């Protein structure tokens, strides 16, 4: 998966899966990718 | 095996010993392994030295393995003390009505005390839940230093955070002291037309409201959600709280004490009997309170992990690793235009059924200027006009581009009466009805026909959106009504924003 | 006419000391309105005793005000949690002397308490200003997981959110966890060296053995910590370099007896000023009703400022507790503390000793090591990523493109 | 329609993006029944 | 091309909870005030709180 936020089915939390929560859990350090740049994954990444 | 559980009460209740021994008395075998030997007892009052020694006694005398203990006055302190005592005496105390039963925040790590009641994270659960489901999503917060907001903030930022509902929490706004004085005046200021969520004491709840209605924060949009910490005791109502004041609760109209009383046995008993299925047998109580035994004390088997799973004869009555229980049983009340709570909504197994499908009006004040922008409009399904569909499953409200629309769907045709189920409609018109909304400056409560189709006069009776129109069940009928001259002598129509003849349509 | 205060002390000289105080401040304010008596009782080992102690011989004395402290045995398990509930049950203020932990902070469950000394939460707003000194941004929480340890995390980050900035991560253990590797090991592969730990005296010496062999204490690392964790056991165990607190009378029994009692006789007087004051409650048994002019007390208390007070400024905040206290930043050089700077009320003022970090070194170290070996991720696409199989020499075969040149494979 | 079948890799940004419209909400709850794990089965079963 | 949001005329206190419903309805930038000095000291003082 390349990343989308979707509710995990305990507390209904937000979370990011693919590559979008490997970055955000400090799994991994960078995406070199296709990983498109919408306003959705800006607010919580910054991309080049 | 037997199990000893004690019962104490006070004299404020009216139910009697003999009556709390055969509360125990079902005879369908509700302990498998063992039976319960419950001891009644009645206290004139509660407070330190007399609740200690009455424990003490009961521990020494009768070996209660448990304990479950009813409060009649309205005491913080008592929950506190019975906690602190179950953790000098290994008893697995429950609190069931009363002081006993408000929720205290952090309970002593090595304290086997549980409480009938739902803390401040499921309050604010349940009011968020009540906001979503009227579609509520911009609101303000207005807190105070009383002991606990930081929590209630927290909590409150943190759902919001974590939810696809819009949430536009405008401001958090923290009154210090000096509600009158300055300081405050200046942030209650900036809150507008919005839902506006009250944590504070009851007799700070009433100076905070009488200034937000001297700063006209009180009117017909000014919706005032609160938690059970202000409400308090139902039967005394300050002549500060508006109309329309919703609160959350815990439930003291249906849940009964005796019910209270059956479900702390059978949760205790329950609990002994996983235990024993588990463990060996029922640890024996301690010796005595006093005369500083010479151990660690803590004892090889508890109950701690075994309340956690517990599954009574309907109800799963189980509680979390802070002592809350995971199903409260929570009900929404308002303050009507009688001056009493009326319960309106309830909260069973994590869902909020509430009576009112559609928010009724309430009249905050004699002197609330009347209501003249909220307008009731009707509207029949039309495939490219009006077009209904049902809540999105992802955010559990109504999409974008979309309005609320309430359709009166019947339980079956057997009976003769229905339920207000909250769909979406769209479409051209109601686009239209968007538009107008926001260019005339009125608000709408959309709602689906069901006693007609489009309109018609059968024994000089009209049906559909015409006969709600002509019967001043609605002030407009916006979809696709076709204007006529019959229906222009008896209503009133707009100008015509699409033109609708009658066509002919062949195959080709 | 006459005033009782009632004081749970821990030896007899204590209680001796107090009345001495007593007198003292009867003297000062003047005994011809109003006599502050004074009565005493020594602690019990036994908690409900204790309860029923405070019943029968504080409150059927009808005293307004209890100071409670430590007793003189090194457990200190929540001493005056017995005195903070029954005196709590009439909202009759209570004073504790030397009790720094932080559950009493919260006002939700102890109703009626106020302290002298700030808890051991309050410890982070000192690391705070260190990180404003020393400009260290990236840190890591070591905080445990009872309510000691989310107080002190949730007060730190509190203090951070006004800088726009979050601690790297926050590592919880529950307390009296023997192995503790897993979560140093997590916190080691991070970048942040300032790390900081707020815990108990064992789990402190635990969490200073398993960094020893990990390697996390050496030349780099800045270890900021708390009073408990630089006292006892953990000292002994203690990494060289340590950075710790101590608060200048947090455990002297007379001074804080002594402003405590200055501070409570100043209220009473400002009290008995005021109209329809209500007596306190006589007897635990025979008498469920609060005390009416409680939380006025309270309110007073709160609001009391002691001009001169052997601890210094006598002042609680919002929480009931003691407000800019002096924390004597303490350094272990050589195997022994050196004091390093003080932390005075606000800001943290350094005096002629070097502070000599971790490893020896005598220059600041820097807050993180950026880490230059990043971890990549990718997703299998054709055209941008391909992804093959490896051969069973743990390589893959080399390709070329049209042009010959080879095709660059990791 | 049930005959013209049609969708995209699921959890990835054009997910997002039909998500997000306004207008295309309806065929969105066209693709969210067929959505592939990967765009290589997806480009597969287009083969097929 | 005017465009005149709209018409408030404080006849009640200032202070009440009239004349703040009304005075939050101005969302303009430009607002053309006209009173006395003494009702113009009263409302730009509760302008500004
Ligand atoms: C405070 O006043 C009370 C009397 O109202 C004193 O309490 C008794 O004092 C005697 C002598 O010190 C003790 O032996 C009794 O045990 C006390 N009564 C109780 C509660 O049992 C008290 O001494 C006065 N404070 C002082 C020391 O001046
Ligand atoms: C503490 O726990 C850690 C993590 O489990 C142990 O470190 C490794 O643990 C795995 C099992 O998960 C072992 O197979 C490895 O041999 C361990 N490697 C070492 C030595 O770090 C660690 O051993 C534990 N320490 C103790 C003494 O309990
Ligand atoms: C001690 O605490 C005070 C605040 O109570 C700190 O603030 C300084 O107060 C002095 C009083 O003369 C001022 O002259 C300084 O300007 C204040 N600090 C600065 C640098 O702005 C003070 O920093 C603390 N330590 C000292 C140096 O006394
Ligand atoms: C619920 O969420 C957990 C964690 O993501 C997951 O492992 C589990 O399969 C989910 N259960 C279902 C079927 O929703
Ligand atoms: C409760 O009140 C009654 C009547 O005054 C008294 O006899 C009884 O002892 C009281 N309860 C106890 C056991 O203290
Ligand atoms: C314990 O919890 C499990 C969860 O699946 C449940 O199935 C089981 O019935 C519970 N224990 C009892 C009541 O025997
Ligand atoms: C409560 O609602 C949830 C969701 O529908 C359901 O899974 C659960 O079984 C319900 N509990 C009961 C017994 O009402
Ligand atoms: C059942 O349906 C019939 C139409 O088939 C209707 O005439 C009748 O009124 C319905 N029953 C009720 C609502 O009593
Ligand atoms: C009641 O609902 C059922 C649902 O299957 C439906 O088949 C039936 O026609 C309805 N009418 C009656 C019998 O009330
Ligand atoms: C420091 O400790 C680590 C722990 O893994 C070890 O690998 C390394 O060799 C040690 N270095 C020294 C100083 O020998
Ligand atoms: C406690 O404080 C008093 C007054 O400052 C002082 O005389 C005494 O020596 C101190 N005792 C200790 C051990 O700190
Ligand atoms: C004090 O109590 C009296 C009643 O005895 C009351 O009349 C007076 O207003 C009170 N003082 C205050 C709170 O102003
Ligand atoms: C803290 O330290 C200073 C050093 O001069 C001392 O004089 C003062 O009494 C102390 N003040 C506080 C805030 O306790």
């Amino acid at each position: 998966k390349f990343g989308t936020q979707e509710r995990v089915n305990n507390s209904n939390k937000k979370e990011w899966n693919g590559m979008m929560g490997e970055l955000l859990s400090g799994q991994a350090d960078m995406i070199v990718a296709p990983l498109t740049i919408n306003n959705e994954r800006a607010q919580y990444i910054e991309f080049s | 095996p037997a199990l000893n559980i004690a019962v104490l009460l006070g004299h404020s209740h009216d139910v009697t010993e003999r009556e709390l021994r055969n509360l125990w008395g079902p005879e369908q075998a509700t302990g498998l392994p063992l039976d319960v030997n419950v001891v009644a007892l009645l206290m004139n009052r509660t407070d330190p030295k007399s609740l200690i020694t009455h424990v003490c006694d009961l521990m020494s005398g009768a070996r209660i393995h448990g304990l479950v203990f009813g409060d009649d006055t309205d005491q913080e302190a008592v929950a506190q003390m019975l906690d602190f005592i179950s953790s000098q005496t290994f008893i697995p105390i429950l609190g069931i009505h009363g002081g006993a039963s408000m929720i205290m925040a952090d309970k002593d790590p090595t304290s086997t005390f549980f409480q009938f009641g739902a803390s401040i994270q499921q309050q604010a659960t349940v009011m968020l839940k009540i906001m979503q489901d009227y579609d509520w999503h911009v609101f303000s917060l207005v807190t105070t230093i009383f002991p606990g907001y930081r929590d209630f903030i927290s909590f409150i930022k943190t759902t919001v955070d974590n939810s696809f509902v819009g949430w536009d929490m405008q401001n958090v706004i923290t009154l210090d002291t000096s509600f009158e004085d300055a300081k405050t005046q200046v942030q209650l200021k900036k809150i507008h037309s919005s839902v506006i969520l009250l944590y504070c004491s009851k007799d700070e709840a009433v100076l905070i409201l009488s200034e937000a209605r001297s700063l006209g924060l009180t009117g017909y949009d000014f919706f005032w959600i609160v938690p059970s910490l202000v409400s308090g005791n139902t039967e005394l109502i300050p002549k500060e709280f508006p109309s329309g004041l919703i609160s959350v609760s815990y439930d003291d109209w249906d849940y009964s004490l005796e019910a209270r009383v059956r479900d702390g046995l059978g949760i205790l008993t329950t609990a002994a009997s996983s235990m024993l299925e588990k463990f060996s047998y029922i640890p024996e109580a301690k010796a005595s309170c006093y005369g500083q035994a010479e151990k660690p004390e803590t004892p090889l088997h508890t109950l701690h992990q075994f309340m956690v799973n517990v599954t009574w004869d309907g109800k799963d009555l189980s509680f979390t690793e802070e002592g809350y229980q995971v199903h409260p049983r929570l009900v929404v009340i308002v303050l009507n235009k009688d001056r009493e709570w009326e319960k309106v909504g309830k909260w069973e197994n994590q869902t909020l059924s509430l009576r009112h499908a559609v928010w009724p009006r309430y009249k905050s004040f004699s002197d609330c200027e009347p209501d003249d922008n909220h307008l009731s409009i009707v509207t029949l399904e039309e495939a490219p006009f009006v077009i209904v569909e049902d809540i999105d499953p992802l955010t559990e409200t109504c999409v974008r581009n979309t309005v609320p629309c309430r359709k009166f769907v019947k339980i079956n045709n057997s009976t003769n009466e229905g339920m207000n189920v909250k769909k979406c409609c769209k479409g051209f018109c109601i686009d239209i009805l968007k538009k107008l909304s926001r260019t005339v400056k009125f608000t709408y409560d959309l709602y689906l026909v069901t006693n007609g189709k489009h309109g018609k006069k059968v024994n000089n009776v009209w049906n559909g959106m015409i006969g709600e129109v002509v019967y001043q069940r609605a002030v407009m009928a916006v979809g696709s009504l076709t204007i006529n001259e019959e229906r222009s002598e008896v209503v009133d129509f707009s100008v015509p924003f699409v033109e609708t003849g009658i066509s002919v349509m062949v195959s080709r | 006419k006459i005033v009782n205060i009632g004081a749970v002390l821990s030896t007899r000289k204590h209680e001796q000391m107090f009345r001495e105080a007593v007198n003292q401040a009867n003297k000062r304010h003047g005994s011809w309105k109003i006599q502050l008596n004074a009565t005493s009782v020594t602690h019990k080992p036994n908690a409900i005793q204790m309860a029923l102690s405070v019943c029968e011989d504080l409150i059927s004395s009808q005293v307004y005000a209890i100071l409670v402290s430590h007793p003189p045995t090194p457990n200190d398990h929540f001493t005056p949690t017995p005195v903070s509930y029954t005196a709590g049950f009439y909202r009759i203020p209570v004073l504790g002397l030397t009790t720094r932990m932080s559950i009493y902070s919260d006002k939700s469950i102890h109703l009626s308490f106020l302290r002298t000394v700030p808890p051991y939460s309050h410890q982070s707003s000192v690391w705070f200003e260190m990180m404003r000194v020393y400009n260290w941004n990236h840190i890591i929480l070591l905080v445990s997981d009872d309510h000691e340890g989310r107080a002190a995390q949730k007060r730190l980050e509190t203090l951070l959110e006004e800088r726009e900035s979050k601690a790297e991560k926050v590592l919880q253990f529950d307390p009296g966890t023997k192995n503790v590797t897993a979560l140093l090991m997590e916190a080691r592969e991070l970048e942040a060296r300032v790390i900081i730990l707020s815990a108990s005296e064992d789990d402190a010496a635990t969490v200073y053995r398993a960094a020893a062999m990990l390697n996390m204490t050496g030349s780099g690392y800045v270890w900021l910590v708390g009073e408990r964790e630089i006292s006892g056991n953990a000292l002994r165990y203690a990494p060289d370099g340590i950075i710790g607190l101590q608060l200048i009378n947090g455990k002297n029994e007379s001074a804080h007896i002594s402003d405590a009692v200055g501070v409570v006789a100043q209220a009473v007087h400002e009290l008995l000023e005021k109209e329809n004051i209500t007596d306190p409650p006589r007897g635990c048994v025979g008498n469920t009703n609060i005390w009416k002019t409680g939380p006025l007390f309270k309110r007073v208390l709160m609001s009391s400022k002691y001009a001169d007070g052997v601890t210094g400024r006598v002042e609680f905040n919002e929480d009931g507790d003691r407000k800019f206290a002096n924390y004597s930043i303490m350094n272990l050089q050589n195997r022994k503390l050196v004091q390093v700077g003080i932390y005075n009320g606000t800001h943290v003022i350094p005096n002629d000793r070097k502070i000599i970090w971790p490893g020896g070194e005598t220059e600041k170290p820097r807050g993180y090591q950026m880490s230059t070996r990043l971890k990549i991720v990718t997703i299998h696409q054709e055209p941008f990523v391909y992804v093959k199989p490896t051969m069973s020499d743990g390589t893959c075969k080399e390709e070329f493109t049209v042009n010959g040149d080879p095709v660059k494979k990791v | 329609s049930d005959k013209f079948i049609y969708a995209t890799v699921k959890q990835s940004s054009v997910d997002i993006y039909f998500r997000r419209q306004v207008e295309l909400s309806t065929m969105y709850r066209h693709m969210e029944k067929h959505n592939y794990e990967s765009a290589a089965e997806a480009i597969q079963a287009v083969r097929d």
